C-alpha cells in the first residue's frame, strides 16, 4: 500500500468541534518541546488553557478525553508516573505524563510558517542563492583539478 | 527452578546470545570518551578558575 | 482551470517530508551543522576586525548564514532530546525497543556530539569573544542593509527595534551555546541530559 | 588558547583523559583493596596534586 | 582553622606553606566524577558479568 | 490573532471520506505545481 493516499486521521484536531481546545493544547506541546521539556502534566495543561481566557472554564475531565483522543489519533504519547508520588491518591491514579508524536511536530512546524503570513503571498527571499550555489560549485571544480 | 541439563544449556545459549547483542566494545568507548570530553571541559573551567 | 493555493503547496511539502520516514525517528543528519556555523562565527569575528569598512550586504549575509545553521541546530537538539527523553526511552525500555532506540541514539550521539563537543569549545570561545559593543556598529551595518530593503512587512519598526532585535537574538545564541554567569548553557543542558541518559 | 585550539590539540587532550582511564583501571587492579572505582578516579584526576 | 592551628607558630620552614596552600585550592565535587564513575563502573561490570 | 480558536479548511481535505479522491487530486496539483504548469484543465485531471 502507497501512503500517498490514505485518510490522515493526525490532522482530526484541525477540525474537531474542540479545535479551540485541541489546538491550543497542541501549540503548548510544540513550545513545551521547545522549551526542552518533557514528561508533562496534563494538570498543567488544564492550568494553562484556564489561564487564557478562552478556556478559563476549562473541564479536565474533557481535557483527559482529549488528550486520549488526540493520543488515539496519533498525536500524542504518554506513561504513568512510577515513582514519583506524594498524596496517596497520586500514588492510586497512575497519572499520566505526556508528549507530542513526530507527527504533531512537523505538522505545527509547517502550520507555523504559514501562521507568519498574511494572505497572499508573503514569502520572502534572500537574494544571494545563486551566487552561493556558485561557490559551492567552484568548490567542486577546484576539488576537480586537485 | 530444578532443570534438566538440556534445558540449562539451551537457556545459557539463547541467554548469551541476546546477552551479546546489547553491547559493543566501539559504542563502549564512544560513550566514555563523550563523557570524559565533558568531564574535561569541566576540568578545564576549573584550572582557568 | 485549477491551480493550488500555497497553502496547499506547504501542507503537501511537509506531508512528503513525514511520508519519507519509517515510524520511529527515522531523521537523519548533517554532521557538519556545527562546522559551518563556527564558519559563519569566523566570518564575524574577521568582519570585526576588519574595523566597518566592508558593505551591509556581506554582514546581512553573514548574519543570516550564522542565525539560519543556529536555527537548524536548535531544531536538531529539539528533535534529539524529544528523542532521547522520551517515555518510550524511559520505561517502556523493557522490551527490545531499548536496543533499537540504543542503534539509533548512538548514531546521533557519535555523529551529532562528536562534531558538537569538537566545535563548541572555540564556538564558546569566539562568542566570549563577540561583545554586544563590538557587535552595535556590525548591527548599524545591518541597519544599513535593512533599510536598503525597504519591506512592506513588519520590518517597518525603527531601526533602534532592528538593533534591539539583532541584539536578543545574539543573546540567544550566547545563551544556547556560551550560556551565561547565572545560567548554564542549553547546550551544557543538552549534555548533562544526554549524560544521564548514558548512565541509565 | 580556545582562539589557538585545533581539532588534533582536541583529539590529544582526549587521548591524554583516555590514557588516564586505562590507568584508572590498572590501579583498580592493582589496589585489590577493593575502593571503588570513583576513589581510583578522584585521585587521577585531581588536578591540585 | 589551619590559620589558628598552632603549628604555624611552631614549625617556620616553606614546605609547611606549600603543603596548606595546595589544600586550600578547592577539589572535584562528588557529582562531576559521579556520572563518569557510575557509568564506568556499570560498563566494566556488564563486561565482567 | 492566533489561529488555533478556528478549525481549519485545510484538514476537510485531508479527512474526509473522500479524501482518497482529494490526497490524489492535490497530489497531482503539487506535481503539476512541481512541474510549473499552469491552469490544469477538470478534464485532464479526471
Amino acid at each position: 500500500m502507497d501512503s500517498t493516499m490514505k485518510k490522515i486521521i493526525e490532522a482530526s484536531y484541525l477540525t474537531a468541534d474542540s479545535a479551540a481546545h485541541y489546538r491550543t493544547i497542541l501549540r503548548y506541546f510544540y513550545h513545551q518541546h521547545e522549551r526542552m521539556r518533557d514528561f508533562i502534566a496534563p494538570e498543567e495543561l488544564l492550568e494553562h488553557m484556564r489561564s487564557i481566557p478562552a478556556f478559563a472554564d476549562f473541564q479536565e475531565d474533557q481535557l483527559h478525553q482529549q488528550l486520549a483522543q488526540l493520543v488515539k489519533w496519533n498525536n500524542l504519547i504518554a506513561r504513568q508516573d512510577m515513582t514519583n508520588a506524594k498524596t496517596i491518591e497520586e500514588y492510586k491514579k497512575k497519572r499520566f505524563r505526556y508528549q507530542c508524536t513526530p507527527y504533531t511536530v512537523e505538522i505545527e512546524r509547517m502550520i507555523v510558517q504559514l501562521e507568519k503570513l498574511g494572505d497572499t503571498f508573503q514569502g520572502s527571499l534572500e537574494r544571494s542563492q545563486f551566487d552561493r550555489l556558485f561557490q559551492a560549485i567552484t568548490s567542486l571544480q577546484n576539488e576537480l583539478e586537485n | 527452578q530444578r532443570v534438566s541439563p538440556y534445558f540449562v544449556f539451551t537457556s545459557l545459549e539463547k541467554e548469551l546470545e541476546d546477552q551479546k547483542g546489547w553491547l559493543d566494545e566501539q559504542d563502549r568507548q564512544l560513550y566514555e570518551d563523550i563523557i570524559v570530553n565533558t568531564v574535561g571541559v569541566i576540568l578545564r573551567n576549573r584550572i582557568k578558575r | 482551470r485549477y491551480q493550488c493555493t500555497p497553502y496547499t503547496v506547504e501542507i503537501e511539502r511537509m506531508i512528503v517530508q513525514l511520508e519519507k520516514l519509517g515510524d520511529t525517528f527515522q531523521g537523519s543528519l548533517e554532521r557538519s551543522q556545527f562546522d559551518r556555523l563556527f564558519q559563519a562565527i569566523t566570518s564575524l569575528q574577521n568582519e570585526l576586525e576588519n574595523d566597518l569598512n566592508k558593505s551591509a550586504e556581506e554582514y546581512m549575509r553573514i548574519w543570516e548564514d550564522v542565525f539560519r545553521y543556529f536555527q537548524t541546530i536548535r531544531t536538531s537538539t529539539a528533535d534529539y532530546i524529544a528523542y532521547i527523553n522520551s517515555e518510550q526511552t524511559d520505561q517502556r525500555m523493557q522490551t527490545e525497543a531499548f536496543l533499537v532506540y540504543k542503534n539509533q541514539f548512538t548514531t546521533y550521539l557519535r555523529d551529532f556530539i562528536v562534531s558538537l563537543q569538537k566545535t563548541s569549545l572555540q564556538i564558546q570561545h569566539s562568542l566570549s569573544e563577540l561583545t554586544l559593543e563590538r557587535l552595535q556598529h556590525f548591527f548599524q551595518k545591518l541597519i544599513e542593509h535593512r533599510g536598503a530593503i525597504p519591506r512592506l512587512e513588519d520590518v517597518s519598526s525603527s531601526t533602534n527595534d532592528w538593533l534591539t532585535e539583532y541584539e536578543e537574538y545574539w543573546f540567544s545564541l550566547r545563551q544556547w551555546f556560551l550560556g551565561s554567569a547565572v545560567q548554564q548553557s542549553e547546550l551544557d543542558i543538552l549534555q548533562w541530559q544526554t549524560n544521564e541518559m548514558i548512565r541509565r | 588558547n580556545s582562539k589557538f585550539l585545533n581539532e588534533d590539540d582536541l583529539n590529544r587532550i582526549t587521548k591524554h583523559f583516555q590514557s588516564r582511564i586505562g590507568k584508572a583501571k590498572e590501579l583498580i587492579q592493582l589496589r585489590n583493596e577493593g575502593s571503588t572505582l570513583h576513589q581510583v578516579l578522584k585521585e587521577v584526576l585531581d588536578y591540585r596534586k | 582553622i589551619q590559620l589558628r592551628s598552632p603549628k604555624l607558630s611552631k614549625d617556620f620552614k616553606p614546605t609547611v606553606i606549600y603543603e596548606i596552600l595546595e589544600s586550600a585550592l578547592p577539589p572535584l565535587t562528588d557529582d562531576e566524577l559521579r556520572h563518569l564513575s557510575d557509568t564506568i563502573e556499570s560498563m566494566d561490570q556488564t563486561q565482567q558479568q
